[PDB]
């Protein structure tokens, strides 16, 4: 029932989620966790992915409360607004140079595995055939 | 938008199917996964014709099925493996007709992961143990005992889960009565990982693992591992026990091994491959479908072959090793997916593509002409009996289940002359294609009109121990008509009554003397030429007429009532006590009297005053009006049916009163149905008796449960209403129009006229409005390229005799498509034909050939754009092409300048190209789309002028849709790609892009802004692009509108109406086989009604398969703004106390709840 | 974290190679297309094969992902 | 209201039933809500059998009601990871 | 009928929620479309 009130909350928790204090943004990235868990199949994943571009720049946190916090928000997220975007927001981390982002952006990345092993192959990024082996699949070129 | 999506035409392609006792009775029962719902099958084998007994959608997908049986137990469960994660095992209720679950035990996370178990399932024989395993890494097996009730009482799966151990096949051997066992075909993946050289990937093999299930120690070990040198790409298993020995049979390119629990014969068996064969010998021979049938004391394998004849091969077991296997060519079949043999003369094969084969099998297996190859038979290793096609003889094709799996292209348009539009589906594999044109009327399959402009149709019948009606008279004021129930309705004299005279009325109301009311009165008419005629009451003719068992009540006007009793010589006396009504009674109808009484209980005739008069048509009370009923307006016509009986006093206006039939005079109530008179009748529809009020609706109060409710139909504009029975249906509603008669079953019918090669893409001309459609067979011989292969088998095998006349006879008479396949083999070869087939029949008026090795891919014909008016079409074809891997030459466009107004296929000339220009649409110059370049080339008659070309695109553009100055191209990666198409300014830039990253094979432009998409996962996104975007810019994003998973992977979408008025939704078909239209709701509180009953319904009725709704309609990516109509559906079909509970959740009633989704469902 | 989260398909570690994830993504597209029905049957009827047949081509091509590592 | 440590079992599901005392009734084996007690728990293995026979799949009470799984944990089928029970290790 | 204030044989409630006789209620559908109980749109429905 919360769907008439996520655009009544969101400007309050965009400004929440600026805040210096980790407990503001802890306990904003708990609303989105609930809020993406509450209302999830109901279209209303433009504000979940712009609280969302508030809430992926707090992931180099180091408390462990906020830093759980992140993490349910963060699974929501892929809950409701598909894994398709955390895709797109792990790929260019995945292989990241620095060994604790790409440390954790590993962590992200495989707990979006663990829940969507199945839909990430239609959500695969298109990387074509390199010298080490081929990787454009031709089953999916085929067309009936 | 708020889409209300529902599928009107089902996917009916079996992925596969099982068979057995799961009926719980003698009764064979074969259950099909056909997509999303499955199907299980009790038909009977005297009849042949296969019919489904019951269908439950499951809205999951299914990896492995399979059933089982209980010891001791008459009904085989059947245990579901799909996509979520809660095996399910469930047992099928014979009386509700459904199937009810048994047990769910949860295993692991949803969809088809690769450690998610559930990819294999398998049973013990002896009814033990099942066991479930993934297809890599992941097995279990949790064994099933019986409980004090007998029920399954499952147990916690032990684990059997090894590092990098790939499975291609299991199944479970027969033990007998000692510990169950299992067998998998398992593959290591740790070696081929580890060694970077690729060496353990060529040293690595295929090893039958038989692991043993220690009940009485409560763990699994694994008992044998023999690694085996051939990859196991099928495994079956032999009948152990009395029907013969315990072991398995592995199947690969032309080599059957069968091993058994230790030391047996390995009898490598060759293939019987086929005499003399135009396909090519590179092909390997597996049995792709196998079927293993144990007899009373014997067993027997069925197996299908490279070219998919049915094989049947003995079991010479011989109790110490397995020594000869009688491999035998026994019938020819098409192309099966799965072929499934059961007893009592009954083998459902499944086809992958076409209609499925339900055969009666009358024979013992040994009607077959073809020759025999045993195991034990020695060869050279060369080559084996050449079994010849043989035709259907141990088993002849009883049932030929049509079905459109798979689709390639659709269009439907209201071309044609019928009731409704035709919807023509080119598709088909290889040469097994066909063009489906579909059709309704309601369920017009049969269309039987009355001869001449009858005043009534009454069956009367010869006698009344003849079930059919021998004589359905329709009878006018002139002359009559005499039609037999046999769907072969035409004018004949063969009734006997002499109807001359303009006749009201005449049924088989005697044992052998028709009933007839007419202008002569009240006639007793038999099978011959006499009929016994007394007078009406008063010199006026009789208008009303109540009919019933044995009191046949005539008033004439002014209410004088005559009674015809039936005497004990079979004629019809009149009664001796006649009165009259309130006023002249219009028409009448007499209660169905119980078998006990003499004389009809309440006879009801309607008079003109408003009210109808309802009298006991008995000698005691006789001429003695009992119930009166209180019509509203002045009564047209009345009807005294059962339901205890009622009478029905219809007016001429929209008002009609019912009232109790009975001694005493009941309560009438008044209903409202087309501002026609009444001529309401008893009428049998849908088990329940019904009076049907003739308006401009097909309007019917039926009483059923003794609760007479009228509702409209959706059958066409008719002027009257009655029931109809001949030998196409049971029972119907006829609604009776200007010399037309509408039939309600109470679907579309399709024919399918045969093509060329299979087809790829349907265009019809602007010129000569006929579809010049383009058959593409790929990755198979053309039909030239097959007389140039048979050509040069017969060149070859000339030099030798009987070989030469053998290879003369294969290359004049090969194997046909239509009985045993047809021999194509090749990669970059295609089957090219483009036929033009008229409006009004599908045959080709036309035949253009190409290349043995093109494929036509782009279907476009209209005018060309260099040229004048004149329909010049530009078809292209890719020659040379490999699907798998990407092994492609070029594309050629050729220009045809479609002669004799379109109807003849004159290539005018080509233009090649190296890229594939499947795509080329009309754009202010011509689109082509090839590669990725689009160009604006104009469509010239000997070659193109393109002007300007861009590359800028991912991968290609599969298609593309425009309305003007913008071209929305779907690619690869990006689902549409918006360019403003500024032929004029000679530029090309992208206005819009896209975020989400879907594989989009479909267009259909509901706006100008709006971009639809059908992904290569079975997704169909609808995306709107932002507001306020300019034409002249790039790096913009376009929005999903909506996003919902159809559950198959869906071709093409059309944004058109698929129905003769009501909504214009979008309809979309499916590669599988299914149709779906997406409504737009227009009504908020409708949506809102449909959302919260989707909320009620998503809680009441779980799905059969585990998996959640909502988690099945966004399984790639998450729902938005789309309602699927399959809940809403199956919420009608839902119990009475779960209906009445989910409008207690939804403050409704649950007829009301019925009434909104017929009006959802006929808003179409 | 848990060892089964790790030990579990389609995971990886800060020092997981690219030929590594991209084998395990191809055996995920292999398995995904071999498990679902309508995926199998847009990739087999498109070209003149069977049904196990294309199943046996998956089941060769699982293998084959594996065929060239580094 | 969780802790760091005290991982439960990781192991597979089975037929018995899990058991709450009144202690921390009422309470998700998981999340630690109060919500919308939707998918019953399935305690595996020998955490039901043997003397631990009926007890708490929390803290280790005496277990008085049968122990559920919340909505929103179901929402992404947290219930189908393993074996609830908490083994202090 | 509760406008001339007579007596009513077989009473129906029609569309717009006005239980009336069979007969007053089919005069009403037949003379107008709408109820004159408050113009509402039971479009002359003549049901029980
Ligand atoms: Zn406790
Ligand atoms: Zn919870
Ligand atoms: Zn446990």
């Amino acid at each position: 029932m919360g769907k008439d009130y996520i655009y009544a909350v969101t400007p309050l928790l965009e400004d929440a989620l600026m805040d210096r204090d980790l407990v503001h943004r802890q306990t904003a990235s708990a609303v989105v966790q609930h809020m993406s868990l509450g209302v999830y199949g109901f279209g209303c994943e433009d504000s979940l992915n712009h609280l969302l571009n508030y809430v992926w720049p707090n992931v180099f946190e180091t408390s462990p409360h906020v830093i759980q916090a992140v993490m349910g928000a963060l699974e929501g997220l892929r809950v409701a607004i598909g894994p398709c975007r955390m895709l797109q927001y792990c790929l260019q981390g995945l292989f990241h140079p620095a060994r604790k982002v790409r440390d954790v952006y590993w962590k992200i990345y495989n707990s979006i595995y663990i829940g969507s092993q199945d839909a990430l192959i239609a959500h695969y990024p298109r990387i074509y055939n390199d010298d080490k082996n081929t990787y454009i699949r031709y089953e999916l070129d085929y067309i009936l | 938008m708020f889409l209300y999506n529902l599928t009107l035409q089902r996917a009916t392609g079996i992925s596969f199917a099982i068979h057995g006792n799961f009926s719980g009775t003698k009764q064979q029962e074969i259950v099909v996964s056909r997509g999303k719902i499955l199907e299980l099958l009790r038909p009977d084998p005297n009849t042949g014709k296969v019919h489904t007994l019951l269908t439950v959608e499951v809205f999951g997908v299914i990896r492995s099925l399979m059933a089982f049986r209980l010891t001791g137990g008459t009904k085989d469960y059947i245990v579901v493996g799909s996509d979520s994660g809660r095996i399910v095992i469930l047992e099928y209720q014979p009386s509700k007709n459904m199937f009810e679950k048994i047990h769910q035990e949860t295993f692991g996370k949803s969809g088809c992961r690769r450690i998610v178990p559930g990819q294999f399932l398998a049973v013990d024989p002896k009814g033990r143990a099942v066991m479930i395993s993934a297809i890599e890494k992941q097995k279990l097996v949790y064994i099933l005992n019986r409980d004090a009730a007998a029920r399954l009482t499952i147990s916690s799966p032990l684990e059997a889960h090894k590092a990098n151990t790939l499975v291609y096949h299991v199944v479970g051997v027969d033990v007998g009565f000692e510990n169950p066992m299992f067998a998998c075909l398992e593959m290591d993946y740790e070696e081929a990982d580890n060694d970077p050289t690729g060496e353990a990937a060529a040293n690595t093999q295929q090893t039958l693992t038989f692991y043993e299930l220690d009940l009485g120690l409560n763990h699994v070990v694994r008992k044998y591992s023999e690694p085996l040198e051939e990859h196991g790409n099928f495994l079956i298993t032999v009948p152990g026990g009395s029907d013969g020995p315990s072991g398995v049979l592995i199947c690969s390119e032309n080599y059957i091994t069968y091993k058994n629990f230790g030391d047996q014969p390995d009898i490598r068996c060759p293939i019987p491959r086929r005499r003399n064969d135009l396909d090519d010998p590179e092909r390997g021979m597996i049995f792709v479908c196998s079927a293993t049938h144990k007899t009373k004391s014997m067993f027997f394998f069925l197996a299908q072959t490279e070219q998919g004849d049915i094989f049947k091969i003995t079991l010479e077991t011989d109790e110490d090793m397995v020594t000869e296997i009688r491999l035998k060519y026994f019938d020819t079949v098409p192309v099966a997916a799965a072929m499934c043999v059961l007893k009592t003369g009954f083998l459902f094969v499944a086809s992958e593509f076409g209609n499925h084969y339900l055969y009666q099998i009358a024979h013992l297996g040994d009607d077959d002409e073809e020759p025999e190859f045993s195991s034990a038979m020695p060869l050279e290793e060369g080559d084996t009996f050449f079994f010849q096609p043989r035709p259907l003889k141990n088993l002849v094709l009883v049932d030929e289940l049509d079905s459109l799996s798979p689709i390639l292209f659709c269009q439907i348009a209201d071309l044609a002359n019928e009731d409704t539009p035709q919807l023509y589906v080119a598709c088909g594999r290889g040469p097994r294609s066909s063009l489906r044109v579909l059709r309704h009327g309601v369920s017009e399959m049969a269309v039987s009109e009355l001869p001449g402009n009858p005043n009534a149709v009454w069956t009367v019948r010869r006698h009344i121990e003849d079930e059919f009606d021998a004589y359905i008279i329709v009878s006018f004021v002139n002359a009559t008509l005499v039609l037999s129930i046999g769907e072969t309705v035409e004018e004949v004299t063969d009734s006997g009554f002499l109807g001359t005279t303009p006749t009201l009325s005449c049924s088989l109301l005697g044992d052998d003397a028709l009933v007839q009311v007419y202008p002569d009165g009240i006639r007793h008419i038999r099978a011959d030429k006499r009929v016994n005629e007394w007078k009406t009451p008063g010199k006026k003719t009789i208008v009303k007429c109540a009919v019933n068992q044995r009191q046949v009540v005539i008033a004439l006007t002014g209410g004088e009532l005559v009674y015809f009793e039936m005497d004990p010589s079979g004629q019809l006396n009149e009664y001796t006590e006649r009165k009259e009504m309130s006023a002249d009674v219009v028409c009448m109808s007499l209660a169905n009297v119980p078998p006990g009484e003499q004389r009809s209980r309440f006879l009801a005739v309607g008079l003109v005053d408003n009210t109808v008069r309802i009298i006991s048509l008995d000698p005691s009370d006789c001429l003695q009006p009992l119930s009166m009923q209180a019509l509203p307006a002045q009564p047209e016509s009345l009807c005294i049916v059962e339901m205890f009986l009622y009478l029905n006093i219809g007016l001429q206006n929209g008002v009609l009163l019912r009232t109790v039939l009975d001694p005493v005079t009941g309560d009438l109530s008044d209903t409202r149905t087309g501002s026609r008179p009444v001529k309401l009748f008893r009428v049998r529809m849908q088990g329940q008796e019904a009076v049907l009020a003739m308006s401009s609706r097909s309007w019917l109060s039926y009483s059923y449960q003794s609760r007479f409710h009228l509702t409209p139909l959706s059958y066409e504009t008719l002027e009257f209403a009655s029931g109809f029975a001949s030998e196409q249906c049971p029972e119907g509603i006829v609604a009776i129009s200007t010399n037309t008669l509408r039939i309600l079953a109470l679907v579309f019918n399709q024919v399918a006229f045969p093509l060329q090669y299979t087809p790829r893409k349907f265009v019809i001309h602007p010129e000569s409005n006929n579809l010049i459609i383009i058959e593409t067979d790929h990755n198979a011989y053309t039909e030239a390229t097959k007389a140039q292969r048979k050509q040069q088998m017969a060149e070859e095998m000339v030099e030798a005799e009987l070989a030469a006349e053998m290879a003369a006879a294969f290359l004049n008479e090969n194997l046909p498509e239509s009985i045993f396949g047809a021999p194509k083999a090749g990669n970059g070869q295609w089957a090219s034909v483009i036929r033009v087939m008229n409006p009004i029949q599908g045959n080709t008026l036309d035949l253009v050939q190409l290349e043995q090795n093109e494929a036509a891919f782009s279907v476009a014909v209209c005018r060309f754009s260099n040229t004048g008016e004149d329909w010049y079409v530009l078809v292209g074809v890719a020659k040379d092409l490999i699907l798998n891997p990407r092994s492609v030459a070029g594309g050629f466009v050729y220009t045809y300048k479609l002669v004799n107004n379109g109807e003849k296929l004159e290539f005018l000339h080509k233009t090649p190209v190296e890229e594939v220009p499947a795509a080329i649409a009309p754009f202010q110059r011509v689109l082509i789309g090839v590669g990725k370049l689009l160009r604006v080339y104009d469509l010239g008659k000997k070659k193109l002028l393109r002007k300007c070309e861009n590359k800028h695109i991912a991968n290609y553009i599969s298609g593309i849709q425009t309305i003007g100055h913008r071209v929305i191209v779907s690619d690869v990666q990006e689902s549409f790609i918006w360019v403003r198409y500024k032929r004029n300014e000679n530029q090309l830039i992208i206005f819009a892009d896209d975020t989400y990253p879907r594989w989009v094979t479909t267009a259909s432009l509901l706006d100008y802004d709006t971009v639809a998409g059908a992904d290569k996962f079975g997704n169909i996104c609808v995306v709107r692009l932002p507001p306020n975007t300019n034409d002249e810019v790039d790096s913009q994003k376009a929005e999903v509108i909506m996003n919902y998973h159809v559950g198959e992977t869906v071709l093409s979408l059309q944004k058109t109406t698929l129905i003769p008025g009501g909504s214009e939704s979008l309809v979309y078909t499916t590669l599988s086989g299914g149709i779906g239209i997406l409504v737009p709701f227009t009504s908020h509180e409708d949506h809102d009604f449909f959302q919260h009953v989707e909320m009620h319904l998503r809680s009441e009725h779980p799905p059969l398969c585990g998996r959640d709704h909502l988690s099945f309609r966004s399984y790639y990516f998450p729902v938005k703004n789309v309602i699927d109509g399959d809940l809403c559906e199956q919420f009608n079909s839902m119990e009475p106390n779960k209906q009445k509970n989910v409008s207690e959740e939804l403050d409704r009633t649950p007829p009301e709840v019925s009434k909104k989704l017929e009006d959802i469902r006929t808003r179409y | 974290l848990e060892h089964l989260q790790s030990k579990y398909i389609g995971t990886g570690h800060a020092d997981t190679t690219k030929w590594e994830w991209l084998v395990n993504q191809h055996r995920d597209s292999y398995c995904s297309y071999m498990g679902h029905f309508d995926l199998l049957n847009y990739f087999a009827i498109a070209e003149n094969e069977s049904k196990a047949r294309v199943r046996f081509n998956l089941m060769e091509k699982m293998l084959q992902p594996c065929g060239p590592p580094a | 209201k969780h802790h760091p440590d005290l991982i439960f079992c990781r192991k597979q599901a089975g037929v018995a039933i899990g058991r709450l005392c009144e202690k921390c009734d009422g309470k998700c084996v998981i999340c630690d809500s109060y919500v919308r007690p939707c998918t019953l728990v399935r305690i595996c293995d020998e955490c039901n059998y043997g003397s631990y026979q009926g007890r708490c799949v929390i803290c280790g009470g005496p277990g008085v009601s049968d122990a559920y799984y919340c909505k929103e944990c179901t929402i992404q089928e947290k219930d189908r990871d393993g074996c609830p029970k908490i083994v202090n290790l | 009928c509760f406008i001339c204030r007579q007596s009513f044989q077989n009473p129906v409630v029609t569309k717009c929620r006005h239980y009336f006789c069979e007969s007053c209620a089919l005069q009403h559908f037949r003379t107008t479309p709408r109820c004159y109980v408050c113009d509402q749109q039971t479009n002359g429905v003549f049901n029980p």
